[PDB]
């Protein structure tokens, strides 16, 4: 996904439309006085692949990257990006049928941000995996080094440092993807657990009630063929036209007070079973029986399948161990070299921490000459620079990520390093688009493509130089 | 034959492990041929009562052909039996023979009513079933290989559902109180038409149809 074209609406210092294009596919370095807007261009590239922590784009806000904070006619902020799809390796999956990809974050005043993909909108998830799919995750990085941040890439965790080779080996949103499936069945555990227990105590009290009153229901019933006999056999007797004679001849001298008296006994447990249980329970006790039935299927299939998702989760663990490992050797390695070839006499290894696993952080070593450096607090911003554009590098020759934004990674590098960064993006680490922005002249002399950032008239322009 | 322990047998044990007979054609053309001229004559020969209640018990297992045919033949003969009894019961004559006829007439209504719950049980089963899996089957339009077979088996299943439905509209039209004497027993009967449909009414586009 070389980027083609760039086009900034509304922006931090961009007032206007401003289009960026004639990028080159190799090294395209961004250049300007101080106040012009470069690390607002990086940062527009940051806001269109979609951040949460807004102190890495520098605003306490989101109407905060607004022009003016939008009290100044631009009420919109709207960063659009074109990627080229001539090489259809590196492409996401879906949009292999498109030679051009677009994608627009736009923010407005009070509200939030709306995302478009080609014209049409998306959610924020539809190009988090659009863009999490060739690594380019801007939560979580591998490709940026903001300003300032050069000298402190050694000074990370050793969860981040492992974060870098896990981002390379391609598990992390395996990683961040599984945690979150870990909490959102720890929810729906403990509201299965109070569905579970509300199902203990309030369904089969009422169930074993109801099969009660069933039971009563059908020596009720057995009553009732009692009175649909005996009473119309009594009033048979007393209405005596020739039916009546037939059903008086199968019965002939039944006697008169007892069968009255008779009728009054049975109509008193009538009087009684009416107002103890309803006619209609036969059918209910079917129907709630079927929805018990059901709900205890479907909470057997919810069970089985938390255990068919744990156990799956815990087999595909195997396989993240085994291939972090496989790409930490081979990362540690083009590291020790990257760096022996930067700074000479020297030296550089990545090495789990003391006592624990690869798993659990990773640490930086640094040799220079035959000594080891038993902490890398001791070493200047120029060598903690070349360690970290060597780590950076090596992570490109795993797996090249398709944009590299270094936001002057040149502060700290003397005149030789500095050109000899620029030389070795310009002839050996070729394979991604590198977005550069340096004031030092040996870096963007090195160049393809160089972008002046001028500050004219309350707004921000970008000249191809 | 009696009513009550043959619909416990139906509905509360299982219903789809019935055994499978092993030639249904012939002898379901032989009740045909016996039913072509007398809708009421399975009941003075048991093989052909066994016969009917265990050719109406395995009816996800026939195919269409033999299954449109049975369910003209429930509809036919429940159509003419209540005409017949709607023209005995209108007519001015006495209840000396309306009487002699009613053992028949309630026992022939209790085998009727049992293959007309066996079979509403089973279409909504296989309504049920077909609907399940499926996004939209009020109409034929926008369909594929195999859905245009399932939507087929949708109005086939409807328009046999129709045709029993006519059935049952051709049979509540005769005063059930005097044929059916205690409110039990005319309870169980009403309640034994009306059951399958309430669960039938469970289906979402079988409420979306319009007949
Ligand atoms: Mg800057």
């Amino acid at each position: 996904m070389k980027v083609e074209e760039l086009i900034i609406d509304g922006f931090k210092s961009y007032a206007t439309r401003t289009v960026i294009t004639d990028w080159d596919p190799q090294f395209n370095a961004i250049t300007g006085l101080n106040g012009s807007g470069k690390s607002n261009i990086l940062d527009a590239i940051c806001f269109v692949l979609g951040i949460a922590s807004m102190s890495t784009v520098r605003a306490s806000s989101l109407q905060d990257l607004i022009y003016k904070r939008g009290q100044a006619g631009v009420t919109k902020a709207s960063v659009t990006i074109v990627f080229d799809n001539t090489d259809k390796s590196n492409s996401p999956i879906g949009f292999t049928n498109s030679p051009q990809i677009s994608v627009t974050r736009q923010v407005v005043l009070g509200g939030t941000s709306k995302y478009l993909i080609n014209g049409h909108r998306a959610p924020q998830q539809s190009v988090l995996q659009l863009f999490q799919s060739v690594q380019l995750n801007i939560n979580n990085p591998n490709f940026l080094i903001m300003q300032g941040k050069i000298t402190k890439v050694l000074n990370m965790k050793p969860s981040e440092i492992l974060s870098l080779i896990e981002e390379a080996a391609g598990t992390k949103m395996f990683e961040d993807r599984r945690e979150k499936a870990e909490r959102t069945m720890s929810k729906k555990e403990t509201k299965l657990q109070e569905n579970r227990t509300l199902l203990t105590e309030e369904i089969e009290p009422k169930l074993e009630k109801l099969r009660n009153e069933k039971r009563m229901f059908l020596e009720f019933q057995s009553t009732q063929t009692d009175l649909e006999k005996t009473e119309r056999i009594v009033v048979s007797y007393e209405y005596y036209f020739d039916l009546v004679r037939n059903i008086v001849k199968q019965n002939e001298g039944i006697d008169l007070d007892t069968y009255r008296e008779r009728s009054k006994q049975l109509n008193e447990k009538f009087q009684e079973l009416r107002k103890k249980v309803n006619p209609n329970i036969m059918n209910m006790i079917e129907n709630v029986e079927k929805k018990e039935a059901a709900l205890k299927t479907m909470i057997k299939t919810i069970e089985k399948d938390k255990m068919k998702i744990q156990e799956t989760i815990s087999k595909l663990n195997e396989y993240k161990r085994e291939t972090l490992v496989k790409t930490w050797e081979k990362v540690t390695l083009d590291f020790g070299n990257i760096f022996a070839d930067l700074l000479p006499n020297s030296f550089a290894k990545l090495v789990p921490c003391e006592g624990k696993d690869v798993t659990q952080g990773l640490e930086v070593k640094v040799k220079l000459g035959n000594i080891w450096k038993e902490s890398l607090i001791e070493l200047s911003g120029g060598q903690r620079s070349l360690i970290a554009l060597s780590l950076i590098m090596a992570l490109l020759q795993f797996r090249p990520a398709p944009m590299y934004i270094l936001d002057q990674v040149d502060a700290a590098l003397d005149l030789s390093h500095t050109q000899n960064i620029g030389h070795l993006i310009k002839t050996r680490f070729k394979g991604s688009q590198f977005i550069v922005v340096s004031l030092k002249e040996g870096m963007f002399a090195n160049a393809n493509r160089v972008f002046r950032t001028r500050f004219q008239d309350g707004t921000s322009v970008v000249s191809i130089m | 034959f009696s009513l009550s322990e043959y619909l416990t047998k139906f509905q509360t044990t299982d219903r789809e492990s019935y055994p499978r007979l092993q030639d249904p054609s012939r002898e379901l053309n032989v009740i045909i041929d016996q039913l072509a001229v007398s809708p009421e004559q399975i009941d003075a020969s048991p093989d052909s009562l066994e016969a009917l209640i265990d050719l109406c018990h395995d009816f996800p297992h026939l195919t269409p052909k033999l299954q449109t045919q049975l369910s003209y033949l429930i509809s036919s003969s429940l159509s003419n039996l209540s005409k017949d009894i709607k023209a005995n019961l209108s007519s001015n004559v006495n209840f000396t023979e309306i009487g002699g006829l009613i053992p028949q007439w309630k026992r022939h209504l209790e085998e009727y009513g049992y293959l007309i719950q066996v079979l509403l049980t089973f279409l909504q089963d296989e309504l049920h079933k077909v609907s399940s899996q499926s996004t939209n089957l009020n109409r034929s339009a926008k369909n594929s290989k195999n859905d245009s077979a399932n939507v087929e088996l949708f109005k086939r299943d409807c328009n046999q559902m129709e045709n029993l439905l006519e059935s049952i509209t051709k049979l509540l039209e005769i005063n059930l109180s005097k044929i059916f004497q205690t409110t039990p027993e005319k309870d169980l009967f009403i309640g034994l038409f009306t059951r399958p449909l309430f669960v039938l009414l469970e289906i979402e586009p079988v409420t979306k149809v319009s007949s």
